[PDB]
């Protein structure tokens, strides 16, 4: 399982570099993607692969995957979009293997 | 025969008679279900443009097929270094495949706990394209190739193939190739398969470095490279990568020249510069897939042929520099270093045309090598409703299938008679101890390699 | 079929190219990074043969 | 539109097991394994293991290798979870999500979530 | 032979040999357990409809039935091509049928689960009619071929027919067939079942278009067709779907008249009207059974015909007009055409006289046209209790069996001679780009067939 920063902080108009980590393994030989979810609702998959955005996601959202570390990185940010974010991975029987509960603040 | 008497021996051994060699090889392969036996287009349109250059279109069968392209699938680092020390040049002749002990199973779950069993009657396809009417896609170098440590069981890679496109869109030049339509043994429990095939003939493999430059006829062909030097200081500060590539367009859509036509690496005294595309360049065991630091990572280099092919960070000469030259009369040029952990044969294509076919990431150019070999597991469907219904069935029993295959390689060998007086370069491990013997399993079962090894040792007057 | 697109769209090569020489925007930045040719980009692929 | 439907909630004692029901509306529905992710408060997301639509046989996960048990039906075109002994630690919103490839062999992603389930678990009637 | 050793292989190509080709196919199979082993009785009352005109009588049974009947399973879209282009015309001599590999699983259901297990010892049960004892269902154009695709696995329809009814009554002339009474081959999970057959000599399917018109002798027989156009506005706004169209008479009950004697379409250049019962209309893939709009169907037309023909919108002339004529002496005339997806047989009905015998929905008439094959699970009862009961025992184990199912027919074929001088029209896809392959397997992974195909390309001399 993956280890990634628990509480992130944000203020209007920054980006904030979301980083997780994991073994060769896990994460190496497999591509992150990220989710984002919000309490109440169903996540949505922001980044799925290393670099590339869905088509019902927005412009600002990327992705930066490196190694075993494979970080995400948000721009203009609103506090419309402060949410809870995961790392999810997959391992050589393709368990899907989710890094941490990180959730923004925007003040 | 039957269910319960083998259907084969494991054969691995390498037997050397005289001037030839017969590598012999057999491993273990699992083969599950792809695609739920479904036939489907696949192509990348991620945006409305997409990316110029990586859209693509094609289609991916549930057909598996095996790649024993490489050759550490047929070689024990042994008889590796017992080849390149003692040798000038060699060949394949002949290749033999035996593919026995099919075993199927059927995964059940029940009650929360999945428990595998054998299915005996189930069965499984295969067969040999001789016609080479599939598209051959044993050419690009891909992973999924036998293991080289036949304790290895290794999964079969998946079959499909891509064809002609604009944007992300197909063009009725396409076309779409079923696997099906061929005809293809099926095998159960008890069958084995096996066929053999001559290659044709092709120019040795040269496995020497010249030991008389060029200089003391005109060296070869050139066509330039960047030149990146591992010591991160010393290159620009700058996202190089993809602007100073080299890159031959096509159809509008560029191309990456990698590793392009054969040369030296670097300059006689400078081993810290590769050319960016220049070079093939593995990964050690465990290599991650994607932005692994440089020394994850093995680099090839040509310095043997730098006596007669030019360099590939330089010039090749002065009329102003010319960067790219054509073939003059009167070259002499050397080929690319074959590999340990590097392709044998490379399909070459069928056009009007060719010059000299031996293809730039090495090995043997062949109009017509190795067939390709297809399997799948005969779809055996769940249970189908007791009225009658007009559309296909969709769903399947899982099941998966594996078993042994073994391939028997004939290489001829052309002795070394050299009249040399001093001794020659030979490839040796050396005696300083060390925490793991290199080409060996660590304490967890993982054998990995340490090193690429090249070919070119012994010399020869030019 | 085309020949730079002979690939086999399902399966990473084992061999790696380079796809970054700097980390990030700034100074001193210089770096190496390699990674696999696979069907996600098809463009650095090593094939055989040029037009 | 492809869609995945979870059923309404129920409230369960603990040594209960409880059933939970994902409509799959939409789609093929046997060419896209379902993955269950779980919830609990104050905790990360967590994977309770996929089914394999057609193949009707499951991979579960290290933790609920035990207690989860899986099945699913094609012609109600529905899968189900079934999680036999509830607990006051079991008490999460359950989510059944989709593999969607994006039309390519190469790429894994759950892309369709259905809109949500909560268990509330506790011996208090 | 035995369980272990697979009993027959995947056979599927095409051989294309002069004048003659041959076409094999195979596909895969799963047989259900229909009726519940039971032979019933059916009405228009047991389906509910209460017209005299759909009333009828018969019984429906166990048995399975293969249906290769459509030119879509033998032929690939290729060949429906190669085949088309470059010939004057062809017949089929000699089919053979195998059928192999068979497997019975026995279908367990527990209190939430069930669970598929081999029942090796259980057997399968298969036989040709031969003598043409029973009623033939081949002809009646049913749903249930084996799939196009091969790589799709179809399950077999049941069989059922009727017989002589008055109302939902029967008559004491009406006939009950029990298919036991025929003796079969029994199959466990080792023995193959396979025979051969020999078309009887038929005319050579007609393949070409007329160059020159008839009056450029008479024209064939006629038989009116009420005009619809696909401009919806055009059409005149009443209910005419039933009460329009022309209906053939029997014994009290209209039967609309599909499609009728071969009839061109429509006028020359009027490509937006049709026959309302006169030409047949396919399914695109995807379409619903109900109350579809237009779209969703594919609609053939005859115009190859139009010189010889007359027009199904059209009077045959004038003596006062003539809505309908017989066969006068002195007439010409050509059958209707042969589709990718059409039927390729039908049998004579057994008579004392006819005219003319080849069908009206394209294909060869034949008097001894392939043999039916029926199929069932010979059902193996549930434990008895102890003590006896005269009873039938009404308690089995709930099974269905798999397999393979492969087919081998040689067409004949009759070469193209002509001196014209310009060149043809020939049948070919549209290069033009679009998000998916014509005749090929989309993202989704279903197999689909944009447009139906004619015979009738090259032209002679009247």
């Amino acid at each position: 399982v993956l280890t990634q920063p628990p509480s992130a902080s944000g203020t209007p108009g920054q980006t904030v570099t979301i980083s997780c980590s994991g073994s060769s393994s896990n994460v190496g030989s497999h591509s992150v993607n990220w989710y984002q979810h919000l309490p109440g609702t169903a996540p949505k998959l922001l980044i799925y692969s290393n670099h590339r955005r869905p088509s019902g996601v927005p412009d600002r959202f990327s992705g930066s995957k490196s190694d075993t570390s494979a970080s995400l990185a948000i721009s203009g940010i609103q506090s419309e979009d402060e949410a809870d974010y995961y790392c999810a991975t997959w391992d050589g029987r393709l368990n899907v293997l989710f890094g941490g509960g990180t959730k923004l603040t925007v003040l | 025969d039957g269910v319960g008497s083998s259907s084969g021996n494991w054969h691995c051994d390498s037997q050397w008679l005289g001037d030839r060699v017969i590598t012999t090889s057999t491993r273990t392969w699992a083969l599950p279900t792809y695609n739920n036996h479904l036939y489907k287009q696949i192509s990348n349109s991620t945006s409305g443009g997409s990316s110029n250059d990586n859209a693509y279109f094609g289609y991916s069968t549930p057909w598996g097929y095996f790649d024993f392209n490489r050759f550490h699938c047929h070689f024990s680092p042994r008889d590796w270094q017992r080849l390149i020390n003692n040798n000038w040049g060699f060949r394949p002749k002949r290749l033999n495949f035996k593919l026995f002990n099919i075993q199927v199973k059927e995964v059940t779950d029940n009650n929360g706990v999945k428990t595998i069993a054998n299915n005996l009657t189930s069965t499984v396809q295969v067969f040999t394209d001789s016609d080479y009417q599939l598209p051959y896609v044993l050419g690009s170098a891909h992973e999924g190739c036998l293991p080289p440590f036949p304790a290895d069981v290794f999964m079969i890679p998946q079959y499909g193939y891509l064809t002609l496109n604009d944007g992300s869109q197909a063009v009725g030049r396409s076309s779409f190739y079923c696997l099906e339509y061929f005809p293809s043994q099926m095998l159960r429990t008890g069958n084995n398969f096996q066929f053999s095939y001559e290659f044709e003939n092709v120019p040795f493999h040269s496995s020497y470095a010249h030991s008389q430059s060029l200089d003391r006829y005109i060296p070869g062909p050139s066509y330039r490279q960047q030149r990146v030097s591992t010591t991160v200081t010393q290159n620009n500060n700058s996202e190089f990568a993809w602007p100073g590539a080299s890159s031959w367009a096509l159809n509008g859509r560029n191309s990456l020249m990698n590793p392009g036509p054969a040369m030296a690496s670097h300059k006689e005294g400078e081993d810290r510069f590769f050319p960016l595309s220049g070079s093939l360049i593995f990964g050690k065991q465990g290599t991650g897939r994607d932005n692994v630091d440089a020394d994850k990572v093995m680099i090839t280099n040509e310095e043997e042929i730098k006596t007669t092919n030019p360099v590939a960070t330089e010039s090749y000469g002065q009329v102003g520099w010319v960067q790219n030259q054509g073939i003059l009369p009167g070259m002499v040029w050397q080929d690319r270093d074959v590999y340990l952990q590097g392709p044998i044969w490379a399909k070459i294509p069928h056009t009007d045309g060719n010059f000299h076919p031996s293809p730039l990431m090495g090995g043997f150019g062949m109009k017509h090598p190795p067939p390709q070999i297809l399997i799948k597991n005969t779809p055996v469907p769940a249970d189908p409703p007791t009225a009658f219904n007009k559309d296909k069935l969709n769903s399947f029993i899982t099941q998966y299938s594996t078993g042994q295959v073994s391939v028997e390689i004939e290489w001829e060998l052309q002795k070394e008679n050299s009249k040399r007086w001093n001794p020659e370069i030979q490839y040796t491990s050396n005696y300083y101890k060390s925490n793991n013997v290199e080409f060996a399993v660590n304490t967890e079962g993982v054998y990995s390699e340490p090193r690429p090894i090249g070919t070119r040792y012994l010399t020869r007057n030019l | 079929q085309s020949l730079d697109r002979l690939m086999n769209p399902l399966i990473d090569q084992y061999l790696y190219y380079l796809s970054k020489t700097i980390n990030g925007s700034g100074q001193n930045q210089q770096t190496l990074k390699f990674s696999v040719a696979g069907p996600s980009n098809m463009a650095v692929q090593g094939r055989n043969y040029i037009p | 539109q492809v869609q995945l439907v979870e059923s309404g909630a129920e409230v369960k004692q603990p040594g209960a097991s409880v059933k939970v029901s994902c409509k799959a509306s939409g789609y093929i529905f046997t060419s896209h394994n379902i993955h269950w992710v779980r919830k609990a408060p104050g905790q990360g997301l967590e994977w309770m293991g996929k089914i394999n639509p057609s193949g009707g046989d499951a991979n579960y996960a290290q933790k609920f290798q035990g207690r989860v048990v899986m099945t699913r039906d094609t012609s109600t075109n529905t899968v189900y979870v079934q999680l036999r002994s509830l607990r006051f630690e079991d008490t999460a919103v359950y989510y059944c999500a989709r593999v969607h490839d994006f039309w390519s062999g190469y790429h894994r992603a759950l892309d369709i979530w259905g809109q949500g389930t909560m268990v509330i678990v506790s011996s208090a009637s």
